[PDB]
């Protein structure tokens, strides 16, 4: 899981 | 002191890059992270979460190469892809040294606190930003911290940004309490  | 304990915990979380990099600014980033409540830092350490400080683009790292050319969530229409983004959080955390301040390729009040908040949300709190309780708060307060088509649209972004306001410094903590009182109370209660 990745978020800017 | 509590700040020293938090720096000790971060010493077992933060990873510095290989090669030449700005050691003083990396230290400043650690110091800002040390203001996060120690309970969250201890939980990150127990989950083996590393906060990777980088001297180049995120997508130049082997584990983020797969994001080359990918448009991040919420970054549609900007002409930018993950190649251009200075900080990432969630299951991992990766951060470009020098890009902490608001406006350095991003709009977060602080890069490292915002990215680390995503990791805390996801790993430590089991995606609490997507819970019914937080969605209700977000529905009311999610447009009150700026960037309404981003923070006001994605509850995990409003969570991460709010968390960064709460922990960066006294002024941002005060601003969050005024602008988003229910969010502030929610975060206060989480750290109890
Ligand atoms: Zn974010």
């Amino acid at each position: 899981e990745v978020n800017p | 002191t509590t700040i020293q304990q938090n720096k000790d915990t971060l010493s077992q979380i933060v990873v510095f890059p290989t090669g030449n990099y700005d050691k003083n600014e990396a230290n400043a980033m650690v110091n800002r992270l040390a203001n996060i409540d120690g309970k969250y830092l201890n939980a990150l350490k127990q989950n083996n979460l590393k906060i990777k400080l980088l001297s180049g683009k995120l997508t130049d790292e082997k584990e983020y190469a797969y994001l080359k050319g990918v448009v991040p969530k919420g970054w549609e229409g900007t002409g930018k892809t993950w190649d251009d983004v200075p900080g990432l959080g969630g299951s991992t955390v990766a951060l470009r040294i020098g890009f902490s301040n608001k406006g350095k390729g991003h709009d977060a009040i602080n890069l490292e606190l915002h990215a680390t908040a995503h990791a805390i949300d996801h790993i430590v709190l089991n995606d609490i930003s997507k819970s019914a309780q937080f969605k209700q708060i977000f529905a009311k307060e999610g447009r009150s911290l700026g960037n309404v088509n981003y923070l006001g649209v994605y509850p995990e972004e409003f969570f991460a940004e709010s968390f960064a306001y709460y922990y960066l410094n006294q002024d941002t903590n005060s601003k969050l309490k005024s602008a988003c009182p229910q969010t502030y109370s929610f975060l206060q209660n989480l750290a109890k």
